[PDB]
Order: C-alpha cells, then structure tokens, then sequence
C-alpha cells in the first residue's frame, strides 16, 4: 500500500506483531529507579529512538500489533489518527529536549522520519537522522539540506521539483541541483555524516538507551551495541521484544511515556510544554544539573 | 570492511 509513494516492494520486514510484554507496576519502578542511577552515574549518554516513541502521537508504528508492516503482512491497510504535520511532540520527545539542555544527554539517533525531533527543538546538531525526515530535502549535486514547514512531498531520495540556490562559480551562478526527499528506501546507503556521528556517540558512550525500536533494521539497530565493546551499558526499552533484548543490561516493558515521566521525576525536571514547530540548529550550553538525586 | 545500507541482518 505505500507503494503509492513508489517504494520498493522487495523488502524484508522482518519480524511484525510480535506479543507485547508489560511489566508489572513494582518491577518498572524497580526499573525506572536503576535508570535513574544509570543515567546520573554515567558520563555519556547516547538515546537510540525508533517509531515507537510516536504512537502516542498518532502515528502508527511499523511492527507492533497494528503496525504498517504489521497490516500490510495480512492484508490490512494500517490507520493513521494524524498527518504528519498536525502530529504533536510527546512527553518523550519533550523529555530528551530537556535532557540535552542539562547535559544528561550526549547525542540522540532517529530512525523515524516524522520531523518530531526537529520540531519539537531538539538541536540539530545532537541528532541523527539516520532514516531521513519528511521535512527534509537535499541537493543531489552540493548535498546542502533545507528544512521545511511542510512535508517536503516525496520518499525514496526522489527529486522534489524544487532546486538548489547556493552559490556556485565564484558567485556568479547558483547550484540548481535538484533537491530531493531524504527518505532512504529499503537498501538505500545511510547518509554518511548522521551515521559517522551516530557510530561515534555510540562507540564513546558508556550508557546506550533505546526507546520505542525493535533493533531489527541496521546498521541503526546495531548501534547501541557499539557502547558494550568499551564496557558501556545498554537499557532496552520497549513493549515488543526487540532483536538484541539478550545484549541488555536492563530490560524495561512498558510505554516509554510512562517510563521517561517517572525517570524525570527521579531526576528533578520538568517536562517542557510545546509551543509549536521550532527548528533549532545548535544546541545552546548545558543548564545547570539539578540537585544530586542520589 | 562492512556496508552501510538500510536492511536486515548482522553486527558482526
Ligand atoms: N508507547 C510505546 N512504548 C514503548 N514501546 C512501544 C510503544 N509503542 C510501540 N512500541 C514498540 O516500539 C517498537 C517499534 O518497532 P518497529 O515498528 O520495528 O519500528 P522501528 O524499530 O523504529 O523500525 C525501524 C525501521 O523499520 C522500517 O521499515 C522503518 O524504516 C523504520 O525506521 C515496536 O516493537 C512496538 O512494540
Ligand atoms: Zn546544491
């Protein structure tokens, strides 16, 4: 059914509609306190988020009970409750704002191309977007980016209709390369500076977190296990299994709403409120840590 | 080394 967007129809999806596993209340609370103890001991810490942290948003995921993979696998059309530009940051997009601005966050990689990151004001500068962003296109020739408000209207690194204006031949000519969507299809290469930056913070991190992605695509879902070669830790978080659950150090089922409210609340911090789309390029300098918790 | 594609399979 997505091809309609012309995508290729020769992908692996994987392992779609998996059981979900809920912890129970005690055990989460037991869990979201190691978190806790985790995230303020450790000195570099890498989030890793997949489609999960956006269905409380309205947008389905790929893989789990009603994923797009998931409904399409059994002859099912998936639902979307929102469009991609009327879908709002949740409380986990908010909360990792807030965990770069007090420096509890080194770097954040995406494999979701929804644009929440970047609009909900994460730093562009902290975040791969190691899938694409519907909001994004790129030059073919100078590959500049521009961010837009809109969706950019294309997937698979299709030539929008738009073209490029940087400066070419000493000033006196513009690129007018082609700008083209950023949506990488099935077996399309990674872009090469997100994933160098992304394999960077996961291999200098001693704390990998991922939040809301089954691990099942690569090389983004081999990424979090860069921190263990270095005897860093990885936390799992997610509803489903997820393909290196035997790798985790600590293990949490449960939604990831839930999870990263609480984790704050052990932390001292406030989840920020959204004002709407706001791109910001660079992050600003960390924020004071609030008070030792522990 | 190893490639840098969207896909399935291992780390390794
Ligand atoms: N609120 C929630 N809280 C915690 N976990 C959740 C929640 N909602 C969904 N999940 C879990 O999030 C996981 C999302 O996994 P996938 O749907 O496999 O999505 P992701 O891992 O991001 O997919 C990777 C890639 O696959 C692609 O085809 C697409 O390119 C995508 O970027 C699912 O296992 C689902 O159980
Ligand atoms: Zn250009």
């Amino acid at each position: 059914m997505n091809y309609a967007a012309g995508l290729s129809p020769y992908a692996d999806k994987g392992k779609c509609g998996l059981p979900e596993i809920f912890d129970p209340p005690e055990e989460l609370e037991r869990k979201v306190w190691e978190l806790a103890r985790l995230v303020w001991q450790s000195s570099s810490v890498v989030f890793h988020t997949g489609a999960g942290i956006s269905t409380a948003s309205g947008i389905p995921d790929f893989r789990g009970p009603h994923g797009v993979w998931t409904m399409e696998e059994r002859g099912l059309a998936p639902k979307f409750d929102t469009t991609f530009e009327s879908a709002r940051p949740t409380q986990t997009h908010m909360a990792l704002v807030q965990l770069e601005r007090v420096g509890l966050l080194r770097f954040l990689v995406s494999q979701n191309v929804d644009g929440l990151h970047v609009r909900s004001g994460f730093p562009r500068d902290k975040l791969a977007e190691l899938h694409g962003n519907m909001f994004v296109e790129e030059c073919a020739k100078c590959k500049t980016q521009y961010v837009r408000d809109t969706v950019v209207g294309t997937m698979g690194l299709k030539a929008t209709g738009r073209l490029c204006t940087v400066a070419k031949a000493r000033g006196l000519r513009a690129c007018r390369g082609e700008l083209r969507d950023t949506i990488l299809d099935w077996e399309d290469s990674l872009p090469d500076r997100d994933l160098a930056l992304a394999d960077e913070a996961s291999r200098n991190a001693d704390l990998s977190i991922t939040l809301g992605t089954s691990l099942q695509i690569r090389p983004s879902g081999n990424l979090p296990l860069a921190t263990k070669r270095r005897g860093g830790r990885l936390v799992i978080v997610n509803l489903q299994p997820t393909k290196h659950d035997r790798h985790a150090d600590l293990r949490i089922h449960g939604y990831v709403d839930e999870v990263m409210t609480r984790l704050m609340k052990h932390l001292g911090l406030e989840i920020p409120a959204w004002d709407g789309p706001r791109v910001l390029e660079r992050a600003l300098p960390p924020l004071p840590r609030p008070p030792t918790p522990k | 080394k190893q490639t840098a594609r969207k896909s399935t399979g291992g780390w390794w």
